């Protein structure tokens, strides 16, 4: 049971993120002024895993050398971490393959797509995945599935439909539908090979998806068997119910505790505010991972780390966070937004459900709302944002500027308007 | 007849004062009793959403229901057997949940109307007088009075003001509902909410649907939410001869803390509500349920557990007992906004001589 | 407002009994018993004054007669033979006939029956959860194929889609609006409808206007969808079925089923 390794997938769900990744890679970027894999290898630490694979390609050098300075260089840490570098930017099959080739893999594996932050115990995964394989032999790969919001009205970018075994939990179909964005189709027409065989059909798509996988033996050399598989849910789930191997199974595991992947802007605003609210209640600022966090919770969900300066007469809001090392002036606001460590902030400012990263000066009487801002960028005087604008690294924004909903902002001095340099196209300026 | 006697759970060493029994399932009754009133009495059996003024509306409702599909006998008059069926009704009410005072003095108003209609007058042109009388003072008791209690409130609170909160009130939900949406101010709204009923709970979520800045608490977590809030408005049942507020469950918890910090208690209140019987503790006559209601663990009203709490009648004493109705000490609150506008709870029964 | 109805027809299904002109399908002793004793000792205790039996162009006085002697019944039942039932018409035009007779709310329950359940709490649950429609879903035989499925929500208790396998295609085909509203589903296969319906008053207006139903399931139920189009004219709550599942045995007999009823009484 015990002795487990465990592999990562970065480099994965790059440029999905427009304006960012353009300089440094994707997992690097804070959720709550933390790097997104520190997350991810919590997870890790509270699961077991006594070896780490990583897979780095583009911005490699940043990457390693983040695990360079982490906590886990270090002799005394539970697990060790190996890279992977790969050509740049490759299909998941295309990794596995690699994997394969060079032949590390031992018993049952692990292996995470994107980075998924979950206060569920693993320990009991572990255990009806060990019970499920005693009960057959040809059995491969283990889903992670939680329940959503009662509707997934505002969920549009993750409509995967789910249909389950009420008395095994296999999974029989993967649909992707474009329905309330998009009314364009309406049928998905399904497979009846398998309708004695479950008889206790339930179609779901009222679940979240969470691309964490506990994998045997079998997967590797599936994958250099099967070369024409690129993708690891879409075509290959589907392709393995669908009478490949005849007689092997996968499953599908639900828990009624939060657990959402990271995958576009607007799910990663959803999921900072419920870590702002204590809905992951073992994962709370308060707690201190990183060892440099310093974090003290306050009543009404207000987050403070140590050496906060605040002037007199400001009024805070409800799940807000505020770093170290960080200055507030006078007359401002701060309601239901994360600001990073080292920020300078000036006066009469007033924040609705916006985002800033480390190191951000703001310039006086500004109104920015449900809007974000990355590391070490800086916005001028009178400046107003709408909802859904993000600005990249390192942009400064001069004084007087006006900008309407979803104007997002480049981050690499290619095609979208706004750009880093002075005075954003308000006027021709941009390498 | 009906089903009596033979009760669930122990009949218990403290806290014998009322009934703890009943009828829930429809099993051997009589075949006259009007459906109307059958529906409301398996609605108030297991409601959620009713807490002493709307109980009563319905109650009106439904007895102008029963009148405009009263035709009266060509032997036995008007005022002959309506009595007895009416007693018949209130006895399967008493049966399901014990009635509110409310429902006493609207009781005593019928019981009037029989007395002053003499039978004489033609029975289509009487009954079309009665519902159009009884609609008038339905209209004025409660609809224009409630009107008369938001615009008094009104005056009384703050610009920019902070607000917790307890119960299902419906004169409570259409003050908070009229100052978000009328006056438009900065309102904090914080709901608190008990074990037996999520009544806290339904008014959040349509103070949600309104738009508003709403916290929602807990009994167990108090002395961390006040540590903020000014004004404190609770949900009357009835005020009694001495002034004592005989409310829901977690009411005089609340009340206490608020005079103990600074910041005090106000009560809104229907002419109506008040009664001239009088108690100073709760254990004189409590609202008593079923533990059935608290066989549940956490989270919403049906979940279905395979819990650690079953057994109630061969455990060897195990009182799992909960009330509803308590009684709030007289001093503390501070406010009561009626059908004649404003006074002090140490006044009290000055609205019962004046009718 | 409330009362109940009572299907009787003729069977074509069944092999041997039901051809003869002296024998209905509403008079055929299973297990030493009367079919239609069941239906009545279910009516008596649901408690119910106003009975109406409707009945087709063949046995016209074997069904009265069945009724009056040996059968406890103690109420009033009104037997009527309309003449525009066709057999080819089978309950729909039954039903779009007689319509002034029905004052309120209507439960309509064929001469098919075989139960062992509570009836009292069926009735409450139709007056209770305030709706249109309920259906009642039973399982099949446990002790020692191709078929039919049911659609049911789980938390409410509502239905979706009952269509056959008899007309439908090579895949198994959904609809993305039907789907989004209500996201969770549950599919049966075991589960079969033992035709127990319960109904509201407002269908009155509907059914002398456009004449849509067909075999009082395949169109009887159908129309309630609030999606894509919404285009007829409804009655002023939202047009919504129910469904609710039981454990003990009771269904319908019109097939070879009808043997494993005897063997079920004899045990």
């Amino acid at each position: 049971e015990d002795r487990l390794q465990a592999v990562v997938l970065t480099d994965s769900y790059e440029t999905r993120f427009m304006p960012l990744t353009a300089v440094k890679p994707r997992c690097l970027l804070p959720l709550a002024n933390v790097p997104l894999i520190e997350y991810t290898l919590e997870f890790l630490a509270k699961a077991g895993v006594h070896e780490v694979f990583l897979i780095c390609s583009s911005h490699a050098n940043q990457i390693n050398d983040y695990i360079e300075n982490s906590k886990w260089n270090l002799p005394w840490s539970p697990f060790k971490i190996t890279t992977i570098m790969s050509p740049e930017a490759r299909c998941t099959g295309d990794v596995m393959r690699d994997l394969d080739n060079r032949g590390i893999i031992t018993g049952d594996f692990i292996l995470v797509s994107g980075d998924v932050l979950t206060n569920i115990d693993f320990s009991k995964m572990l255990e009806f995945h060990k019970k499920m394989h005693l009960q057959d032999k040809d059995h491969i790969s283990t889903m992670c599935l939680s329940k959503a919001s009662t509707y997934p009205k505002t969920r549009t970018i993750e409509p995967a439909a789910f249909v389950l075994d009420k008395s095994t939990s296999r999974c029989i179909y993967y649909q992707d539908l474009p329905l309330p964005s998009s009314r364009e189709k309406t049928s998905i027409q399904i497979d009846p090979e398998l309708l004695d065989n479950v008889d206790e059909f339930v179609i779901r798509n009222d679940l979240i998806d969470c691309r964490i996988d506990i994998c045997t033996s079998h997967v590797p050399l599936i994958f250099q068997e099967n070369f024409d598989y690129q993708s690891l849910r879409t075509d290959f789930v589907k392709g393995v119910i669908s009478s490949d191997i005849l007689g092997k199974h996968i499953y599908a595991y639900l828990t009624d505790e939060y657990a959402v992947r990271v995958e576009s802007w607007q799910t990663y605003d959803t999921i900072s505010q419920d870590f702002l609210g204590r809905w992951c209640y073992p994962l709370v600022l308060d707690s201190n991972i990183q060892d440099d966090q310093t974090y003290s919770y306050e009543s009404r969900h207000i987050y403070k780390e140590k050496d906060v300066v605040l002037a007199q007469s400001c009024k805070i809001g409800k799940c807000t966070a505020i770093g170290s090392g960080t200055k507030i002036g006078e007359g401002t606001k701060i309601e239901n937004s994360v600001i990073g460590r080292n920020c300078q902030i000036g006066e009469n400012i007033r924040i609705k459900n916006s985002f800033i990263w480390d190191d951000c000066i703001i310039g006086n009487n500004s109104i920015i709302d449900h809007s974000l801002i990355a590391s070490n960028a800086t916005l001028g005087s009178n400046v107003r944002l709408n909802d859904g604008c993000i600005i990249g690294f390192n942009v400064k924004i001069d004084d007087n500027m006006d900008l309407d909903r979803n104007t997002k902002i480049s981050a690499s001095p290619q095609d979208l308007d706004d750009q880093t340099l002075a005075v954003s196209i308000v006027g021709d300026k941009g390498v | 007849p009906g089903i009596s006697s033979v009760i669930p759970t122990v009949l218990e060493q403290s806290f014998d004062n009322s009934s703890l029994i009943s009828v829930k399932e429809l099993l051997l009754n009589k075949d006259l009793i009007h459906p109307s009133i059958l529906l409301l009495t398996s609605h108030l059996a297991h409601y959620k959403i009713v807490g002493s003024i709307p109980r009563c509306i319905a109650m009106l409702e439904v007895f102008q229901i029963v009148i405009k599909d009263y035709q009266t006998p060509k032997g036995t008059t008007l005022s002959r057997n309506l009595t007895s069926y009416l007693s018949h009704q209130i006895d399967l009410l008493k049966k399901a949940r014990p009635l509110s005072v409310t429902m006493g003095n609207a009781i005593r108003w019928l019981k009037q109307e029989i007395s002053l209609i003499d039978p004489s007058t033609p029975d289509k042109a009487a009954k079309k007088d009665l519902c159009e009388k009884i609609g008038q003072f339905a209209k004025e008791k409660i609809e224009l009075a409630d009107q008369l209690i938001i615009d008094n409130a009104s005056t009384q609170i703050e610009e920019s003001t902070t607000i917790v909160t307890y119960g299902s009130s419906k004169v409570l939900t259409e003050l908070l509902l009229h100052n978000a949406i009328s006056l438009k101010k900065n309102i904090k709204v914080i709901v608190v909410d008990s074990r037996p009923l999520f009544e806290g709970r339904k008014m959040a979520e349509t103070l949600r649907n309104a738009g508003v800045n709403v916290m929602y608490a807990l009994i167990t977590s108090l002395d961390t939410i006040f540590n903020d809030v000014d004004y404190v408005f609770l949900g009357a049942h009835s005020i009694l001869s001495n002034g004592f507020l005989y409310s829901r469950a977690g009411t005089a918890m609340l009340a206490m803390s608020a005079k103990r910090r600074n910041i005090p208690v106000l009560v809104c209140c229907e002419s109506l509500k008040f009664s001239q019987r009088v108690q100073l503790d709760s254990v004189t006559f409590n609202e008593l349920a079923d533990p059935n209601d608290l066989v549940n663990i956490d989270y919403e009203n049906p979940v279905e557990r395979r819990g650690n709490k079953g057994a109630l009648l061969n455990q060897f004493i195990k009182e799992r007992k909960f009330e509803k109705k308590k009684l709030a000490m007289e001093n503390k609150p501070k406010g009561n906004k009626i059908g004649g506008k404003k006074g002090s709870e140490g006044e009290s029964k000055d609205a019962s001589n004046e009718e | 407002s409330i009362q109940a109805f009572v299907f009787c027809g003729k069977g074509s299904n069944l092999a041997p009994m039901q051809h003869s002109t002296r024998l209905p399908k509403a008079l055929l002793p299973i297990g030493n018993r009367p079919m239609i004793e069941y239906v009545l000792d279910w009516c008596d205790q649901a408690d119910f004054k106003e009975i109406s039996v409707v009945a087709p162009v063949d046995e016209i006085e074997l069904i009265e007669s069945g009724l009056t002697s040996f059968l406890n019944s103690n109420h009033s039942h009104h037997l009527q033979d309309p003449k525009k039932i066709n057999f080819i018409s089978t309950g729909e035009s039954l039903q779009k006939e007689l319509l002034p007779r029905i004052n309120g709310d209507f439960v309509i329950l064929p001469c098919d029956f075989v139960t062992d359940i509570p009836p009292q709490v069926l009735v409450d649950q139709f007056r209770n959860r305030d709706d249109n429609n309920l259906a009642m879903t039973i399982y099949y035989k446990n002790s020692l194929k191709q078929q039919q499925f049911f659609t049911v929500y789980s938390e409410i208790l509502l239905d979706v889609y009952s269509q056959r396998d008899v007309t439908k295609t090579k895949y198994l085909q959904i609809r993305s609006h039907l789907l989004w509203n209500y996201p969770n589903l549950t599919v049966s296969t075991k589960l079969l409808n033992s035709f127990i319906y319960f109904c509201s008053f407002e269908l009155c207006q509907l059914l002398k206007l456009g004449p849509q139903s067909m075999s009082r399931q395949a169109s009887f139920k159908d129309p309630f969808t609030g999606n894509q189009q919404q285009q007829n004219p409804p009655t002023t709550i939202f047009i919504l079925p129910n469904e609710t599942l039981f454990i003990r045995a009771n269904n319908l007999n019109a097939y070879m089923d009808a043997n494993r009823f005897v063997l079920k009484i004899k045990s």
